[PDB]
């Protein structure tokens, strides 16, 4: 039926994969692709069939970009050191030096063909080309003349609609040398700058110098009978990032210091963001209150407000000197707090505003869950005499922990790992002093680990961010595999 | 209407306040975006409420080019309105996507008996709490490759961040996979004297008993591709394609603070969800 | 202790779910409200308890009005259809929760608790938590928390109503005999008209949120004051006949069968406010049917069901005239078929006599307990 | 990839973008090709990434020092002027798009920060640092402040470090000395303590950004900023009176603000280098090309010789020439870009308080050199 | 539709909850399982039904494996104990569910839907949902389903459950009268004994996983073959007491008294297997005591209750010599105060004797209806 045809995509794309290299996606489309097939065509695989179309996704992206960021760690993978092998070399062809003069070209139509003409400045004397046709790389021989010739020049929107044939016509004068295109009013002597034969040495075409990959550093240099290009290539370099981390003063000084302040931040978010949600959701169902249906659209606008754009009024919001809050807060009492300078205000900072961000969810949640309870308990309650306090310590809140912890331990992770907030509130907050590589009193491990790799000026070396980015998931592999 | 003692409302009175004291303190910030959309000139500074309105901010907001009697007509920097639209596509077909993939699997997990059923759960978990974040690298190369083979889903591609979010579902699986173990297992042993096949079963009897979690799971995934950012900037380079994720931080480059016109998308960019919360009124 | 309504009304908006009714009861009288579901047992039982306000009327719990009372303080205690059990407590805190809370204290407790543990059979349960119990331990654990409380009024809210049908059966003594060993006040809430007899010392049937009689179980047995008193109170439902009065006597009256053969007796009863012509229901119950070969009033017909029970025999009987199975109820076992041929006899002594609206009439037959 | 068929220019959004773009509807009405301009955030950083993997735009535009870094990075295409079009420009602008020899850019206009002072409030703009302080307190009293200016950016407070001998790397005749930086000395030191020294006194916040300088210069606020010719066209619409002057000198030495020459590279991996190099020959860098984006945002001393003229009347671009002989010329090898991250870094810390300026000013020193 | 079982087996694990049981159904047999909460009644119905899979033993169904068999082609119906109606579907869509999925009928439904709807009485509510209706109409629903299923076999889970007393007796006679109308196989579970007796032609009575007896009703209630089964049937419970085997008879067998009145008495009862001062049990029914006049074997003591029937008069007595108040069941009323003294007769005919194994002497009395 249907399993020939998706079945026919089975080596259309797969065999595709093998040809043009790509043995790092060859395998993967295969082998997750002939599970498919098996689980959906038989009968004796049911179960499978709702779990497969849910775990490719897992696979491909989620636990795919894990397994290839880990391989990233066992290289130098680097802005300097970025592109494959194959990608430098293509890249470093590309490129090209100027080695004649220049000409001002013309377009002129003769019939259903074309013409070229060059012009040169030096000498006065003009050349100019036969009746050629427009299509393919092609060689054109230019002759002096010192007529004009027949038709009217070709103004730029004719000539930029041929540019794409005009670039492949690689004409010559007839003792000058090759002349190519180089603009829509003007053909220059180009020539590639450098030329590659049997072996994978490159050869300079201007100073005549030679160079070879340097796989030990993953650059092209040059050795004599020293230079360094620098587009640069990724290779592997085994062990050199872990090991850099197990050793460095600067790195590990603030990788244990931030590691308190990520855990501590997630753990008082949690811990506020369901104290607030808790009590609100009780407030607010709680029978003999009036308008309801009006509070509850309220206390949830919120979170019906983009994070990254709340984040952001706030960043302004919380200005040192100047920015609304501060003008309050001297108006009342004479301080304005430096939310941004003082680490620990900082740090106060984030969590008043994660809280504005989280409560709404923690409501939302302890709502929905706050149904579970049978409304005779809190009636047999009323019986004994119980107000509001008793009741919510003694039945409410040991009767929500219970469902809540899944979801608060699950809150934890979230928080543990929240980016967006701090890179756009702060971005690591109040700097740190006396570190090799970039670190604030805010970041998240998550955040000092993108410093590292993609913030500009103070190393941006992938290799490393990839390298700590597998020691902490491991570890907290190992960790949820005991709690 | 059970009797209330102790004259009710020294509480009841007093919540009333106490809650309207707190919607002012969390609605304030709110207040003040609006407030700074509706006043004249993009500085960072400017009084707490405009001394006259401006509509500047929103016209350009809309697509409208304005003319100030000054420096003739400055049309809009950008299409908020496209990147609204953007968001809403991402974030919309994602969810769909991630509820029909996540209650597919709960499904399978709360009534099928498959050996490892557990352990699978537990790693889908743990694999998920690495952060998206620390993969950029090889995401982009992910994105680079698949995407000269189907097109319409590599770089650059809204389905590309679409894709890219579908990973995401053990936390939903596992909601939804205990909603399920909560409803009654008569109602599908039922059906399935009935003749229904377990298929027959998941559509007609159990997914309309799920409306509501289903719901749930929608939104949340709803809110949480609308607000992300790190992938979405990383894949989407066009502006005509960035979502508002991305777009939405143009404004704020130190030497062209555009603060007002900020303004003016950002209450804009608070409807999608409001939406969604106010339709999820049933 | 002693509880009494006047006027009582509780509607929600416009709908009156419960007409203007009045109860008169006194300190430690046994109080069942019997009826079917929905009738209103609950909502009274809930208005007394103050779980829900009263509209209308007074209520005075110890001769004192309790209308705007809060439910903990009107000297009164609660068990819940479902127990309602805290499923985080265990059976000790479930039971000592009421005066945990504001005057803690630590020995008096402790007693109280194994005092009621003693007498129900729960101290091997007192560290367990609801979950690890069943349907009828829980159901004690429900009884013993508000009996630690040791409220003036008991109410009770269906409390067998979810056991065993043998449980249930040996957890009504269990209540009689709780009951005189306190002497309390106690209401109770049911279904079953087996639990309003053997338990209640006044019983308050009600029809719809309407009162329709109130009084000592074997007076509402005799002589109900309506057709449906009639019909809800007895094992067995009892026989209604669609019968026609023909005479009119000061004492007694008289009716006409349904039948081909259209028979006439007298019927020594009420017969103030009688009319000749007037259609009446004509009420017997099963046990009160006698054999054949005794009575001059015979009734035959086919029998379609024959339900031995052992202790006893229900023969339902399809009557030529009456779309009504008569039904009929009898001591050790009947060697009957079913589908053969049967006759029984009718006692006009032991008749009642229901008028158009299905008021009752006064029976002037001395019925023993009465 | 970057997709042929048309030109993306990437331009700061402090640049006169809007004015670029009118001169790409020209380009496209004449070449049929359509020009898009953006103005994306954090430029300088984000060009370098996407350029890397064969992404970014076809041409990009930014100050000469950055194009030394991109250009030994490879993000550059070797540009291609006849002897004709180099000699339409001043030949001093074409060294500062040299690296290694070859040509890497387009230069465009001579960028350098001036004092912009408010003619109403203050007549007599200042000539030395030192007067600020005791015109602070005078103007201060009055309800308004001094000076304030961008303390976030390295570029904006470097005039009044490398004022009395603070200098990048030291120049011996023919290259730069990589190795000597002057960040460190007493020239420098002293200068950044007189910058803290204001915060001190109240006279400036640390955390002033070019968005609140801005702000409050071009609403009456404050008496003097600092800002390049960009600034001038908000000033403009504000209708302030200002005036552009000579930059105030610190300790007898005056300011030495680093010169910038925004310049136009093409992205080394572009299908279209043809159509860039016309674009920006035949098109931007003439004198309707140029007027188009002056007209939106000044551009300062253009360096197409022929507008330079045309455009040498105007008291603020004389004023703008004037402190860039002052200063000296931006060099452009790859260590530039590195120069300022350490400098940014030292100065917002030590404007800050967290270290002191020795301090701060040696961390920045080891961290060029490493 | 004459399911049977053979060394059928179920069990979870290690726990053995029901050993090899054999179970012998005829065509249109109405049967019940009974027995108290948890004793297995429920899973037996699971299990020939397919919702619980059989760990040892054959099930057949009209002379068919039917172990491995899916639940829907077992020809079987199943009215579950929660009703498990469709709460998202109306009532129409509740019972023609299995027959609308898998091959549907639009003009067929109408018929099938409509015809049980017209004998159940549920015509003015095909419409509504589930949610609507009363928990009785929820109740004759769940069975319309199978009725409207049609299947060779029925199968109720504890259909009577959940109703009122007054319902729960009233659909008693709807349920028979529906068997014998349509005269297929049905098996039935129940915890109430009554419903046992009154509905079953053949009687399976489980004691915690295990079959204790199998047969008609009336013979299950005259000649149990274990404690068990005579302390489980009856409306009340048989009386049973603690006597002591003094000498053996071939034609019956004599027990003494617990009492310091150490009487005896000769029983007529298998002999067979009986030894000398072996303890063993009295068994005697409530409903077969004697007034002291007659007999010559009296129990006298205080009457501890007194439960006023109606129809009846049941009396708990504290005989002193037993600490089990030993009940007494009569005919219409007895008027009797609770703590007078009260004495019955025991009559040696109408008496069980079960050993320490609790197993039943085999009465030797003939009993009517056996
Ligand atoms: C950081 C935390 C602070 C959060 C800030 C919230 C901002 C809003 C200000 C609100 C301050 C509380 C004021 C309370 C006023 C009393 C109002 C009242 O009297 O209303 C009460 C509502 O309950 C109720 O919130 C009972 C009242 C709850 C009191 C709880 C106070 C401490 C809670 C903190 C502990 C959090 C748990 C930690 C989780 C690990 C009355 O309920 P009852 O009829 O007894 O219950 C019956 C129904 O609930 C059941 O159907
Ligand atoms: O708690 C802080 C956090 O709250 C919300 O994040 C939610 C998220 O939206 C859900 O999808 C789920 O993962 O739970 C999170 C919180 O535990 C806000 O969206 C977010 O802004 C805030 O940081
Ligand atoms: O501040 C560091 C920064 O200085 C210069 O950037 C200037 C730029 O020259 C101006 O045209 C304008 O955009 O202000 C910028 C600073 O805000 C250098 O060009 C740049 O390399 C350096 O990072």
């Amino acid at each position: 039926s249907v399993l020939g045809l998706l079945g026919l995509l089975v080596g259309y794309l797969v065999v595709l994969m093998y040809a043009q290299g790509e043995y790092l996606f060859a395998i993967t489309t295969l082998i997750l692709s002939s599970a498919g097939l098996y689980i959906f065509a038989n009968r004796k695989a049911y179960a499978w069939r709702y779990v497969y179309p849910g775990m490719a996704g897992m696979g491909l992206f989620v636990l795919f970009p894990l397994v290839c960021t880990i391989a990233i760690a066992f290289t130098n993978y680097s802005s300097t050191n970025q592109l494959t092998f194959e990608r430098a070399q293509e890249v470093l062809l590309d490129r090209s030096w100027q080695a004649g003069k220049t000409y001002n070209f013309g377009l002129y139509p003769a019939g259903d063909e074309w013409q070229l003409a060059l012009s040169d400045g030096e000498t006065g004397k003009n050349y100019l080309s036969d009746a050629f046709k427009f299509g393919g790389e092609q060689k054109l021989q230019l002759k002096e003349t010192t007529a004009q010739p027949e038709g009217e020049r070709a103004n730029l929107r004719v000539i930029t609609q041929n540019r794409q044939a005009l670039s492949d016509i690689t004409a010559i004068l007839p003792d000058g040398n090759k002349v190519m295109m180089s603009s829509l009013r003007q053909f220059s002597g180009t020539q590639p700058l450098y030329t590659l034969d049997g072996d994978g040495t490159l050869t300079n075409n201007q100073s005549g110098v030679k160079y070879r990959p340097n796989n030990q550093i993953g650059f092209y240099q040059s050795i004599t009978a020293d230079e360094k290009l620098s587009p640069g290539y990724t290779v592997t370099t085994g062990w050199k990032n872990f090991t850099r981390v197990f050793t460095d003063e600067g790195i590990q000084k603030p990788f244990l210091a931030i590691f308190v302040w990520t855990v501590v931040f997630s753990l008082i978010t949690v811990f506020l963001t369901v104290a607030v949600g808790m009590v609100l959701a009780c407030l607010v169902q709680w029978e003999a209150l009036r308008g309801k249906a009006v509070y509850r659209v309220l206390l949830i606008l919120p979170y019906a407000v983009p994070s990254f754009i709340s984040i952001l009024i706030f960043k302004g919001l919380f200005n040192q000197s100047f920015g609304e809050i501060n003008m309050m807060l001297s108006a009342l009492f004479g301080v304005k707090p430096a939310w941004f300078s003082d680490p620990t205000t900082a740090r106060t900072m984030l969590i008043i505003v994660n809280t504005w961000l989280g409560y709404p969810y923690m409501m939302i949640l302890c709502m929905g869950l706050l149904k579970a309870i049978p409304d005779d308990l809190y009636e047999a309650s009323a019986m004994d005499g119980a107000g509001p306090f008793q009741n919510f310590f003694k039945i409410t809140l040991p009767l929500l922990i219970k469902p809540l912890t899944p979801l608060m331990i699950a809150s934890f992770a979230f928080n543990f790992n929240n980016f967006v907030l701090i890179q756009l509130l702060t971005n690591g907050g109040p700097d740190r002093l006396g570190t090799t590589t970039p670190a604030g009193y805010t970041d998240l491990l998550v955040n000092y680990t993108y410093r590292i790799a993609f913030e500009g000026g103070g190393g941006q070396d992938f290799g490393l961010a990839a390298a700590i980015a597998t020691l902490i998931f491991l570890l907290v592999g190992a960790l949820a595999i005991v709690n | 209407a059970m009797v209330q003692p102790k004259s009710q409302k020294a509480r009841l009175f007093i919540t009333h306040l106490l809650l309207l004291l707190f919607i002012a303190a969390i609605m304030f910030p709110l207040l003040m975006v609006v407030a700074i959309s509706l006043r004249q000139g993009n500085f960072a500074t400017g009084s707490l409420i405009p001394e006259q309105i401006s509509w500047d901010h929103w016209k350009l907001a809309l697509g409208f080019s304005v003319e100030q009697a000054d420096g003739r007509i400055t049309p809009p920097p950008f299409p908020v309105l496209l990147w609204l639209w953007n968001s809403v596509k991402v974030a919309g077909i994602s969810a769909i996507g991630i509820v029909a993939l996540s209650t597919t699997c709960a499904y399978a997990f709360a009534r099928m008996r498959f050996p490892g059923k557990a352990t699978l759960l537990k790693g889908m978990l743990i694999f998920q709490m690495f952060p998206a974040v620390l993969s950029l690298v090889a995401l982009y190369a992910l994105f680079d490759r698949l995407g000269e083979y189907i097109p319409f889903i590599g770089l650059n591609t809204h389905g590309g961040v679409i894709f890219a979010y579908l990973g995401g579902i053990a936390l939903h699986v596992w909601t939804i996979k205990g909603y399920f173990e909560t409803i009654d297992s008569s109602l599908e042993e039922a059906a399935a004297l009935d003749g229904a096949t377990p298929w027959q079963a998941f559509r007609l009897v159990l997914l309309p008993l799920s409306v509501p979690i289903l719901a749930v799971v929608f939104i949340l995934s709803f809110i949480a591709a609308i607000t992300e950012v790190p992938v979405a900037s990383l894949l989407l380079r066009d502006v005509n394609s960035y979502t508002l994720a991305v777009g939405m931080q143009q404004y704020l480059n130190p030497q062209n603070y555009l603060w007002g016109d900020f303004a003016a998308a950002a209450v804009m960019s608070a409807l999608p969800i409001t939406i969604v919360f106010l339709l999820a009124q049933r | 202790a002693s509880v009494q309504l006047q006027n009582v009304t509780k509607a929600w908006g416009e709908v009156v779910v419960s007409k203007d009714i009045n109860l008169d009861i006194h300190e430690g009288e046994f109080v069942v409200f019997v009826g079917p579901s929905g009738c209103g047992k609950s909502t009274l039982l809930r208005m007394i308890a103050g779980l829900e306000t009263i509209t209308s009327g007074d209520l005075f719990i110890g001769e004192k009005r309790m209308n705007d009372t809060p439910p903990a303080e009107r000297g009164v205690g609660m068990v819940f259809q479902s127990y309602a059990l805290y499923p985080h407590l265990s059976v000790a805190e479930n039971m000592s929760f009421g005066l945990k809370l504001a005057g803690a204290k630590k020995e008096v407790i402790n007693q109280r608790v194994n005092q009621v543990a003693e007498v129900l059979q729960l101290a091997h349960l007192l560290d367990r938590k609801p979950k690890a119990l069943s349907g009828g331990q829980r159901q004690r654990v429900a009884i013993g928390r508000t009996l630690v409380a040791e409220p003036s009024v008991f109410l009770l809210d269906e409390p067998l109503s979810n056991l065993d049908a043998a449980l249930r059966v040996q957890m009504r003594i269990e209540i009689s005999r709780l009951h005189k060993r306190l002497g309390r006040t106690m209401i109770y809430v049911t279904h079953d008209q087996v639990e309003a007899m053997t338990l209640a010392d006044k019983i308050v049937v009600l029809d719809a949120g309407r009162v329709a009689q109130v009084g000592k179980p074997l007076e509402l047995y005799h002589y109900p004051a309506d057709r449906f008193v009639a019909g809800f109170i007895g094992s067995p439902k009892m026989n209604f006949l669609p019968v026609k009065v023909t005479a009119t006597a000061i004492d007694q009256v008289q009716v006409e069968l349904p039948m081909p053969n259209r028979q006439q007796v007298w019927l020594p009863v009420e017969s103030r406010d009688v009319q000749v012509g007037a259609n009446m229901s004509l009420g017997i119950r099963p046990e009160h049917l006698l054999p054949s070969d005794i009575a001059d009033v015979i009734l035959e017909g086919e029998v379609q069901v024959v339900e031995q029970l052992g202790n006893e025999t229900q023969i339902h009987i399809q009557i030529p005239s009456i779309r009504q199975n008569l039904v009929y109820r009898q001591n050790d076992v009947v060697l009957v078929e079913e589908g053969a041929t049967f006759a029984i006899g009718l006692p006009p002594e032991r008749c009642h006599l229901f008028r158009e609206d299905g008021t009752a009439c006064r029976r002037l037959h001395k019925e023993p307990g009465v | 990839k970057i997709e042929e068929g048309k030109l993306v220019i990437w331009i700061n959004g402090d640049k006169g973008y809007n004015g670029l773009a009118e001169v790409g509807k020209k380009f496209e009405k004449d070449t049929g090709i359509k020009v898009t301009v953006e103005h994306p955030d954090k430029l300088e950083e984000k060009f370098p990434q996407v350029a890397a993997t064969g992404d970014g735009p076809d041409i990009i535009f930014w100050a000469h020092d950055r194009f030394g870094c991109y250009a030994q990075s490879g993000l550059l295409a070797e540009i291609t002027p006849d002897k004709a079009f180099q000699d339409k420009l001043y030949p001093f602008t074409w060294d500062a798009v040299r690296y290694n020899g070859k040509l890497i850019a387009y230069p465009i206009a001579v960028e350098a920060l001036s004092l912009i002072y408010n003619k109403d409030l203050l007549p007599n703009p200042p000539k030395t640092w030192e007067e600020i302080p005791a015109l602070d307190k005078e103007l201060k009293a009055k309800g308004k402040s001094a000076l304030m200016f961008n303390l976030q950016e390295p570029y904006f407070t470097w005039p009044l470090i490398a004022a009395d001998g603070g200098y990048a790397f030291k120049y011996e005749n023919g290259k730069y000395d990589i190795k000597d930086v002057g960040v460190d000395n007493a020239g420098a030191k002293a200068g950044l303590t007189f910058l803290v020294d204001l915060i001190k006194n109240k006279h400036m916040n640390a955390d002033t950004d070019y968005s609140i300088a801005e702000a409050a210069f071009n609403k009456g606020e404050t008496a003097m900023t600092i800002n390049g010719p960009w600034a001038w066209s908000n000033i403009d619409t504000s209708k302030v009176n200002y005036g552009v002057t000579v930059l105030p000198t610190f300790k007898g030495q005056p300011s030495k603000p680093f010169v910038g020459v925004l310049s136009a590279g093409i992205n080394a991996a572009s299908p279209n280098k043809e159509l860039a190099k016309e674009f920006l020959e035949n098109y931007l860098l003439t004198d309707e090309g140029l007027e188009a984006v002056n007209k939106d945002k000044p551009l300062g001393a253009v360096a197409l010789k022929s507008y330079e003229e045309e455009l040498a009347k105007d008291p603020r671009i004389a004023a703008t020439m004037e402190n860039a002989q002052k200063g000296e010329i931006m060099p452009n090898i790859p260590q530039m870009c590195a120069f300022w991250y350490a400098v940014r870094t030292a100065v917002i810390n030590a404007a800050s308080g967290r270290q002191t300026v020795d301090e701060a000013l040696k961390d920045a020193q080891t961290r060029i050199t490493k």
